[PDB]
């Protein structure tokens, strides 16, 4: 019931679950290697659709979602200088709710009648699933319970920050991982509700026979698409804004130099938070968008680079004067500054209307984002996990394998997704189960090969940690890292006295 | 085994596929320099290359350093957007010479039926057409929505139930082709592939209809219509020697009232 | 001596959840409208949306003439309850017509519902017909709470909070009619 421990509380869920998601994906990604039915032994799409779709359904709402709701949960307090968090009992349920959705997910899976409508689950496919259709139902329920949860966190923490930092600290002395935490946090507020409404709208459709989206009586699809996608873009921002914070400190500490372009970055975080509720149509282009409405939603997103450059370039200058260390933590930090900016172009490219007409929903798409997610977000989680692993466990991280798991993680990404880009130009249809053109059948092999490595690595790390808790070099210092790492939390004991601090 | 945009056999594709490469070559001005600054660091700014870690705050022309240039990209690689953002777009755009055929897509369950307004036949999983000519596309849906797309032609668009999708196309070389579905996945969403037989001239095109005209089957009614749209994945390239005067409208209507 | 009025701004932000909900929703309706009134259309006479409004309108000032004689102005214990009571009464009433109408809109319609204009609308209020259920039940519950516990000047957090939640509700209702009913029709 203490924010700090709840913090871990999250990570656990995530980890225990990636042991599931990965497994899930690690497995299906095979089918595209060999031809015909393969060793899979699956009858028509029934399952393929479910699985590969359930995947992304998870990774976004249950294993990578915890990241922000987990991290800010264990580190925002101890560094602003507080004693816990504004709404006690509530900060607890903010998680316990995200938990419900959990067991609730394997409820649609525990009967094999789990949906297959896209991690979002579009119309004409959702409601039409016969009266006995309890399939999507479970899906529409798990995200509701889970919905409300994360809805509070952004509220809760918002208050904590706007009324409980350290005495004397002006909002300007606010640490990087905190500034960003605000931004993304407010987002969960002015944006997450959107979905709830939408999710409800469906509710009646399939449960009460209403026609919020049935064009055979009065409803329309061009409505449901707007909402999910209106609030969707933000989802991709709250899941990376915070990382900016975690990234900043892991960088600054070890390089031994303050985060350059302070003010600059400041507003960036701000700016980036504004230009988000007006650019969602870049998920619409094909579904018939007004040549002029194309720009109002295509051009807007095109400027959003300028804000991205700020951050990057600003961290660079933080390196330019030397004396950087490259341990576990600083190592991920590297990847970020690399991979992230890699897939970036892909977004700057698809930004233009036509530039995507041929790539939309094509493998290119899959290659565009997994980039910015895996090598841009999933790196964060790990990257941070190091920097703070002691501050919450009482022990530091094995620098040995940490440098090991890393490579397998950087390497494999590319041998598993750069190939997908190709498949896109030749125009490959997403989530297909059956293809034939020998060409695709090739890159797929590389891709399905890039993973064999990534897969094994998810094991090395996870096995290393075990080895790090049980077996440990019990650190009894206050700050295992150089004087560079300067944030009120550090000065504290690791772990903290049970009643915080 | 390919790593570049589709075969250049269409006018549009140029001012739509060139787009990507063109800009990608005018974007690199950044990533390369980004894949430059990030790299060079762990180099000289290291411990055995820099006695210590001096410290400073700003200059404000540090932003400028990487300020005016990014936005310079998002301008060059911006002006283009606007202009380039047209051609394939719907609305109405007139351009005729009493020759451009007007197909009507009726993508049903895991198959691709077609309606020829001034011909009298019907198709499934294959639509032929002359070369260097306008291909008028009328699209919608009978079941769930879908995507009308020809890779080597960079021609994609949705097909929502109860609505008409507008798109036109120009082929500039013979040969057959293939068309894929939409982002949706399910039993057969990965089998809905059709061709784009682009013969040498229309002389042999007039015969494509001919052969079908012979087909011992016709699409004269809605009762028969729901029959060809009945549950059946991967439908063989079938035909029809007759199509009710207003089948297109026959669909929308039923799914609008 | 600061954490006192914390759940306030810590709730005032909470409205940003039930404040946007009522906006995207309106957007749906605002869509599910221009579909042109095709045949079957249920009209509303300007009487209920005046008695419904008035009722719910007196509450806008069933707390305006109250807040003071609740604590702000020198509290008077009971003088902060009988009024809540009246207030609860209007809530139970406002919800009444909100039910008489529906019934009437399903007494003729022997079950099967049709069109979206009797859909979105059919729901737009529902929400506004639920918000004023719990936000009408939490009120009366705290009522029995203010009894034994009994709050007093400065020390009144919730009743000055709720006097912001609800005060927002009516605001959302100073449109509903002033957009849906009159304008729509
Ligand atoms: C959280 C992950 C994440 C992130 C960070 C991004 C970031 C961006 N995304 Fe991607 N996206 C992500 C996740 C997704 N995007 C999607 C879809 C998507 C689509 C629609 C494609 C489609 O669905 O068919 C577009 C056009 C973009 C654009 C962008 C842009 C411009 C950025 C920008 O943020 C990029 C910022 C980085 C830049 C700009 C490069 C770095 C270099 C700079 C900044 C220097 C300046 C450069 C210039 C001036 C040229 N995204 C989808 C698919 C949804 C679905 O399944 O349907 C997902 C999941
Ligand atoms: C390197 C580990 C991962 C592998 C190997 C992997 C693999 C895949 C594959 C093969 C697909 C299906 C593509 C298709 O056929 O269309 C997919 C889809 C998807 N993945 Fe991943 N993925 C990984 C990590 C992630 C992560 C970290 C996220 C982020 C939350 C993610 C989100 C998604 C989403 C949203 C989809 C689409 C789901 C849908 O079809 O509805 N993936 N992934
Ligand atoms: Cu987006």
């Amino acid at each position: 019931v203490d924010h700090k421990r709840l913090g871990i509380m999250y990570i656990i869920v995530a980890i225990v679950m990636l042991l599931r998601g990965f497994a899930d994906a690690i497995m299906m990604r095979s089918q595209q290697a060999l031809a015909s039915a393969g060793e899979a032994g699956f009858l028509p799409p029934h399952h393929y659709d479910q699985i590969f779709t359930a995947h992304g359904v998870i990774m976004i709402f249950f294993v990578a979602m915890p990241f922000v709701i987990g991290l800010m949960n264990l580190v925002v307090p101890l560094q602003i200088g507080a004693r816990d968090v504004a709404f006690p009992f509530l900060n607890n349920l903010s998680f316990w709710f995200t938990v419900v959705g959990v067991i609730l997910v394997n409820v649609s899976l525990g009967v094999g009648e789990f949906a297959q409508t896209g991690w979002l689950a579009y119309p004409p496919l959702s409601g039409i699933e016969y009266s006995p259709g309890v399939g999507v139902d479970y899906w529409i329920w798990s995200l509701q319970l889970s919905g409300i949860g994360t809805t509070l966190t952004g509220i809760n923490f918002f208050v904590t920050i706007l009324k409980m930092r350290a005495p004397g600290m002006t909002m300007f002395k606010m640490p990087v991982f905190t500034w960003a935490s605000l931004c993304a946090n407010v987002l969960i507020i002015a944006s997450f509700p959107i979905l709830t409404v939408t999710v409800a709208l469906l509710t009646l459709d399939r449960y009460l026979g209403t026609h919020f989206f049935t064009n055979d009586m009065g409803g329309n699809m061009m409505m449901y698409i707007n909402l999910i996608w209106a609030w969707g873009h933000p989802e991709v921002y709250i899941l990376i804004l915070p990382v900016f914070g975690v990234f900043s400190e892991i960088a600054a500490t070890f390089s031994r130099k303050r985060l350059f372009g302070y003010t600059s970055l400041v507003w960036a975080t701000v700016c980036i938070t504004v230009l988000s509720f007006i650019v969602w149509l870049h998920h619409f282009f094909t579904m018939g968008a007004g040549a002029n409405v194309n720009a109002f939603f295509g051009i807007t997103t095109m400027i959003i680079a300028i804000p991205t450059g700020v951050k990057i370039f600003n961290w660079l200058f933080t390196m330019y004067q030397g004396r950087i260390v490259f341990h576990s933590a600083m190592l991920w930090t590297i990847g970020f500054i690399v991979t992230f900016s890699v897939g970036g172009m892909t977004g700057v490219l698809l930004a233009v209307p036509g530039a995507d007409f041929v790539l939309h929903n094509s493998l290119f798409l899959i290659a565009h984002f997994h980039n910015v997610i895996i090598g841009g977000v999933v790196f964060g989680c790990f990257a941070g996990m190091t920097y703070w692993w002691p501050k919450a466990f009482g022990f530091k991280l094995n620098e040995t394998w940490g440098k090991r798991a890393f490579w397998f993680w950087i390497i494999g990404f590319f041998v598993a997704f750069m190939p997908l880009y190709a498949l896109g130009f030749m125009g490959m249809t997403r989530r297909l189960s059956q293809q034939i053109d020998p060409q695709f059948h090739t890159m797929l092999m590389i891709a399905a090969s890039g993973a064999v490595l990534i897969a094994l690595g998810i094991l090395c790390l996870v096995i290393q940690m075990y080895v790090s808790i049980r077996d440990r070099d019990q650190n009894r210092d206050l700050t295992g890292d150089p004087w560079g790492g300067r944030t009120l939390e550090w000065a504290t004991s690791s772990p903290p006295p049970f009643y915080n601090f | 085994s390919a790593l570049l945009d589709p075969k250049g056999q269409i006018g549009l594709e140029q001012r739509s596929l060139i787009l990507t490469a063109f800009g990608l070559m005018l974007i690199v001005v950044i990533p390369a320099i980004l894949m430059a600054v990030g790299f060079a660091w762990k180099y000289r700014a290291s411990n055995k290359d820099a006695k210590y870690s001096p410290n400073w705050s700003h200059s404000n022309k540090v932003e400028a350093v990487v300020w005016t240039v990014p936005i310079l990209i998002i301008i060059f690689l911006a002006v283009l957007t606007w202009k380039t953002t047209h051609a394939l777009e719907p609305s109405k755009p007139l351009a005729h010479d009493e020759k451009p055929i007007t197909i009507e897509v009726v993508s049903m369950d895991w198959k691709w039926f077609f309606i020829y307004p001034e011909q009298g036949i019907a198709t499934v999983n294959e639509i032929a057409f002359p070369a260097n000519t306008p291909v008028y596309f009328k699209v919608t849906s009978n079941s769930v929505m879908n995507s009308f797309f020809i890779p080597r032609l960079g021609s994609q668009i949705y097909a929502m139930a109860g609505m008409q999708t507008r798109l036109h196309l120009i082929a500039n070389e013979p040969g057959t082709y293939d068309g894929i579905s939409a982002s949706y996945s399910g039993p057969g969403f990965s089998g809905m592939k059709f061709k784009a037989i682009a013969t040498p001239d229309r002389a042999a095109f007039d015969q494509w209809v001919a052969k079908a005209k012979q087909s011992p089957n016709t699409m004269s009614d809605m009762a028969a219509f729901e029959k060809l749209a009945a549950p059946s994945e991967y439908n063989q390239v079938e035909y029809f020697s007759n199509v009710k005067p207003d089948l297109f409208a026959d669909v929308i209507n039923k799914f609008m009232a | 001596h600061d954490a006192g009025g914390t759940k306030i701004f810590g709730f005032w932000i909470y409205l940003m959840s039930d404040c946007i909900l009522f906006s995207i929703l309106f957007a749906t309706y605002a869509v599910l409208v221009n579909g042109t009134a095709g045949g079957p259309t249920g009209k509303d006479i300007f009487e209920l949306p005046f008695v419904l409004v008035e009722t719910f309108l007196l509450l806008f000032s069933s707390i305006t003439y109250g807040m003071a004689a609740i604590a702000m102005y020198k509290n008077n214990k009971s003088q902060v309850i009988s009024w809540l009571a009246l207030t609860w009464l209007f809530g139970a009433g406002f919800i009444g017509m909100e039910i008489y109408e529906f019934h009437h809109l399903i007494v003729n319609g022997m079950g099967p519902d049709r069109s979206g204009f009797l859909s979105a609308f059919f729901a737009l209020v529902g929400t506004h017909g639920l918000h004023v259920t719990s936000g009408l039940i939490w009120m009366a519950v705290l009522m029995v709470q203010i009894a034994r516990r009994g709050l007093t000047s400065t020390n009144r957090t919730r009743i000055m909070c709720l006097s912001l939640f609800w005060h927002f509700l009516d605001v959302v209702w100073i449109c509903v009619f002033t957009v849906v009913y009159l304008m729509g029709a």
